């Protein structure tokens, strides 16, 4: 990812990854609580879904600029996500 | 002589055959497509498909699906040389051709065949979408009665330049690459222009 030199599609994998990445930090850390923490079965696939849903709306974006906005708006949220839920899990520690 | 779209060439197709597939990383990284890597994200390859004389070859088959890479890359084995242009039409059509019509309605014409202010154009209109306003913006309140060439591509680029960090808000880790990539284009169209050649 230091050699994009501008190309559209290394910088669309590149975000990708990071993505990908994500997705796996929260799936695994939701995954890997106890039935005590209160994770519903679908939590991660639904707040997945709405992200999309949110992020999709660049779809209305023209060209290269609106589907690197769509992908890095997917990676902001995820990364907002897995914060969230960090601090909520270390929320129910604290108590 | 010179070939429409060939100075922005290496940031959306970068020399690939038409049968290249990539699969997205990620739960909803979907597939890209072809010499110009179309995503089925953003529905542009399902446009491509019904638009393309291989349309039925797909019938029954979703983008992202083994079965569907399989049917893409038998066709681009099998008629390389007439996929790769359809592609490449396409492209033109969704995007050159469309920039070139809303010019038009903002009262900017191009009639006529200089390769760099079309490698511009096609440039931008693939980067901003086929109804950018990016070069009516750049060129807002100038005279084009009396404007050269060589001007044009100097605001255009100069204006793209220096509003990424605007047009960009969300994504500050790929300025340094697309302000960069702004410099370089406005360098190899200058260079394009002077060369003075024929698209089309």
């Amino acid at each position: 990812c230091n050699d994009t030199s501008g190309v559209h599609q290394k910088i669309l994998v590149c975000i990708q990854n990071e993505i990908a990445k994500s997705e796996t930090q929260i799936r695994n850390n939701i995954s890997s609580k106890s039935i005590d923490y209160g994770f519903p079965d679908d939590f991660y696939s639904k707040q997945r879904l709405a992200i999309h849903e949110k992020c999709m709306l660049y779809i209305n974006v023209g060209g290269q600029r609106g589907e690197l906005l769509m992908n890095q708006c997917e990676l902001s949220m995820l990364q907002g996500l897995d914060i969230y839920i960090q601090q909520y899990i270390e929320d129910v520690d604290n108590s | 002589i010179w070939p429409l779209g060939k100075t922005s060439e290496k940031y959306e197709s970068a020399g690939r055959g038409p049968g290249v597939i990539s699969t997205g990383n990620g739960d909803y990284g979907g597939a890209s497509y072809g010499c110009y890597q179309m995503s089925s994200n953003l529905g542009v390859v399902q446009k491509y498909i019904q638009s393309s004389k291989f349309k039925e070859f797909f019938s029954g088959l979703n983008p992202a699906t083994k079965e569907f890479n399989v049917v893409w890359q038998d066709i681009a084995s099998r008629y390389p040389q007439e996929f790769r242009e359809e592609q490449h039409q396409f492209i033109k059509r969704t995007h050159y051709d469309i920039q070139i019509g809303h010019l038009r309605g903002k009262g900017l014409l191009f009639e006529h065949n200089r390769a760099a202010v079309h490698d511009l154009i096609w440039s931008t209109s693939v980067q901003f979408g086929g109804r950018t306003n990016l070069i009516f913006n750049a060129l807002n309140g100038q005279n084009m009665e009396s404007m050269t060439d060589k001007d044009i591509i100097i605001l255009v680029q100069d204006y793209k330049l220096v509003n990424t960090e605007r047009l960009f808000k969300s994504s500050p880790s790929w300025w340094s690459d697309l302000k960069k990539r702004a410099v370089s284009e406005k360098k190899a169209l200058l260079e394009l222009e002077i060369d003075g050649l024929e698209v089309d």
